[PDB]
RNA sequence: UGCCUCCUAAAAUGUAACGGAGGCGCCCAAAGGUUCCCUCAACCUGGACGGCAAUCAGGUGGCGAGUGUAAAUGCACAAGGGAGCUUGACUGCGAGACUUACAAGUCAAGCAGGGACGAAAGUCGGGAUUAGUGAUCCGGCACCCCCGAGUGGAAGGGGUG
């Protein structure tokens, strides 16, 4: 049992309640999938991505990653149709939490500039994503066995049919704003 | 080793040809054995493309 | 002048008719591409030339948008 | 394809400098990820120009 | 709204495997129905959409059955197998519905074909 | 480039086959799976 | 100067000019067969390097993308996209037809042998279709063991590829 996840359904899914006069508990939102994706566009040469993006993006989610494809050629890029440019995760159910719980706690309160993340990322249905600079300090990597830095941006996708319905989900959880 | 000490540095990036061939693999082809599949390729931190680098070692067209 | 050439004509269109009464196997409309449809007891063929299937009367209509070549046997 | 491909994840209990310890389960081998800052030693709880010269400058 | 791609993506396949697969006077079809709790089946003879035999899951002899969801598949597929049988039925093609055989399908499939069905 | 090849049986050496492969591509000997009415059933066929 | 598609072409077919536009003399051992699954382009919003455009998420989007290759007819039910095994890119036939001066060219359900895939129903005698080709003569090769110039053989001839 995930912590975050048992913290979910006790007093937040009673919270919203309060907040929006509904008639059901089924129009309460919930995060169904977070995504993270590396996007390594510089694996367009040399192929560095076999010890580089597979091995590196599984330490810090769990299951390892989908190599994804690119729809057409570009020229400006070096990139063709079909080479492997892109290594995107899913997160779903009771892994997905043992994600949200250990970014929140012991990675992303390693963010510095406290005006947590900007409470205006998000789309026009209550899906946020945000970005990292480098292989963060996500503690199941370690510096001296890793190749190059690379960052990634992770995406949170809920039942939201607005944005500050999805704000007030996700403010609740961990993730810090302003 | 046993004993003794190798100091090397970091003044120095390592370039090894060695005596197995093993790097080739022969199940694939002239353009795969170098290129590993993509376009362009990092030789001197630069960017030359594949085809025109093996085409410097004899290897074209045909 | 640049032009000039041209190919032979290939023949090709309606054969059989509404209401034809044809032997088993006519070619009933030759065509490329898939102008008219194959229905009922009406075979396709290597180069769309919906031959029949069994003697009968050939009669043509409409099955959901796209035109039907079909045999009353 | 969820058998023996994925990396080894099982349960991992968590301490960090602060003292305030949790468990939950990552890729660490031994139960033994270390921290030195977590999201409780910290708020979201809480929280030239004319003072220039008010050292007689 | 997930429950909308599943039906909007199952008449999607149903009709995919209808355009080969028909059903006649003497061969008709056995369409099944999978929902989550039940199954129900029907002969439909795609002449003029005259069914001649259904057997259900959901009357008083298959309700009152032992077993899980499998173990009332097999029983309904001793129904219709004896249930064609008072038509005079031998051969039939199998609509899968959409559905993927294997599971609850597979096990009336193989339970309608030791009672006569011949496929 | 694409030379006429050959499919020779691999019982009893009937060339019973003849088709064509790309000689760069392929620059092996095909196995197929084909007839054989000298046999009167499916053998091996090696190229020549 | 032969071959394919449109237009001239007068709403079946056909139809000339040193009339008007373009292609072909190949490609694919999977880009074929099959069973199964999926829906595109473009546009808007949010995001590490990221920009008009790489990769991600969510909206609106019924064919404006895609088809190995010119154009036309087609294809969203998909012939478009992806995956798992495979060799029907078979051998013996072929009622009946299209086109046709002749020679040619084209399509073919269905029958058996032996297969592939599918739980079955069934589909498969190359490719979404139409081009990627060349008569006869005379030679080469492999096999069948048909005739063997008195007889046994052979030389040579012949047959199916
Ligand atoms: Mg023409
Ligand atoms: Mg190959
Ligand atoms: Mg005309
Ligand atoms: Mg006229
Ligand atoms: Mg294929
Ligand atoms: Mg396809
Ligand atoms: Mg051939
Ligand atoms: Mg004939
Ligand atoms: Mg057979
Ligand atoms: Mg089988
Ligand atoms: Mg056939
Ligand atoms: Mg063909
Ligand atoms: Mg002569
Ligand atoms: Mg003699
Ligand atoms: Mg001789
Ligand atoms: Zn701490
Ligand atoms: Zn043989």
């Amino acid at each position: 049992q995930p912590r975050l996840k048992e913290r979910y359904r006790s007093e937040i899914r009673d919270a919203l309640r309060k907040q929006f006069g509904y008639g059901n508990v089924m129009q309460i939102p919930t995060v169904t999938k977070v995504v993270v994706n590396m996007g390594v566009g510089e694996a367009a040469r040399d192929a560095k991505l076999i010890n580089g993006a597979v091995n590196d993006l599984a330490l810090i989610t769990g299951q390892k990653p989908e190599v994804r494809r690119a729809r057409k050629s570009i020229a400006q890029f070096k990139l063709r149709e079909g080479m492997p440019v892109g290594v995107r995760v899913t997160l779903r159910g009771d892994r997905m939490w043992e994600f949200l719980d250990r970014l929140t706690s012991i990675a992303l309160p390693r963010i510095r500039d406290f005006r947590g993340l900007s409470p205006k990322q998000f789309d026009g249905v209550g899906n946020y994503t945000f970005g990292l600079a480098e292989q963060a300090v996500f503690h199941e990597v370690d510096v001296d066995k890793i190749d190059r830095v690379r960052g990634m941006d992770i995406n949170v996708v809920t039942s939201a049919a607005t944005d500050d319905e999805g704000r007030a989900l996700l403010r609740a959880l961990g993730f810090p704003f302003k | 080793p046993d004993s003794g000490s190798v100091k090397v540095g970091e003044t120095v990036k390592l370039s090894y040809v060695d005596q197995a061939r093993a790097g080739i693999d022969p199940r694939k082809t002239v353009w795969e054995v170098v290129s590993d599949g993509l376009d362009y390729i990092q030789v001197g931190q630069t960017e030359v493309p594949s085809r025109a680098y093996v085409s410097a070692f004899g290897f074209k067209g045909p | 002048s640049r032009n000039g050439r041209d190919s032979a004509a290939q023949r090709l269109g309606v054969k059989r008719y509404g209401g034809q009464v044809v032997k088993a196997g006519e070619i009933l409309v030759r065509q490329r591409g898939t102008k008219f449809h194959p229905g009922v007891n009406v075979g396709r063929g290597g180069d769309d030339t919906l031959f029949a299937k069994t003697a009968g009367a050939v009669e043509f209509g409409i099955k959901r948008g796209r035109k039907t070549v079909s045999i009353v046997g | 394809m969820k058998s023996d491909i994925h990396p080894a994840y099982e349960e991992t209990t968590v301490v960090c400098g602060c003292g305030n310890t949790f468990q939950t389960r990552s890729t660490k081998p031994g139960g033994r990820i270390v921290v030195e800052v977590c999201s409780q030693c910290h708020p979201f709880y809480t929280g030239g120009r004319v003072a220039r010269f008010e050292k007689r400058y | 709204s997930v429950s909308a791609t599943r039906r909007i993506s199952r008449l999607r396949r149903h009709t995919r495997l209808r355009k080969k697969l028909s059903g006649t006077a003497e061969r008709p079809r056995l369409v099944v129905h999978r929902s989550a709790r039940h199954i129900h089946v029907q002969l439909v003879n795609d002449l003029n959409g005259t069914t001649v035999a259904a057997a259900s899951s959901i009357e008083a002899d298959v309700r009152g059955v032992p077993g899980d969801k499998k173990a009332r598949s097999v029983r309904v597929g001793q129904l219709i197998a004896e249930r064609a049988k008072a038509a005079g039925i031998d051969t039939v093609v199998f609509d899968r519905g959409g559905y993927t055989y294997g599971g609850r399908i597979a096990a009336l499939a193989d339970a309608a074909r030791e009672n006569g069905l011949s496929f | 480039v694409r030379p006429k090849i050959t499919l020779a049986c691999e019982v009893c050496k009937h060339r019973n086959y003849i088709t064509k492969k790309n000689r760069r591509n392929d620059p092996d000997r095909l196995e197929l799976k084909k007839f054989c009415p000298n046999c009167g059933k499916h053998q091996a066929h090696r190229e020549t």
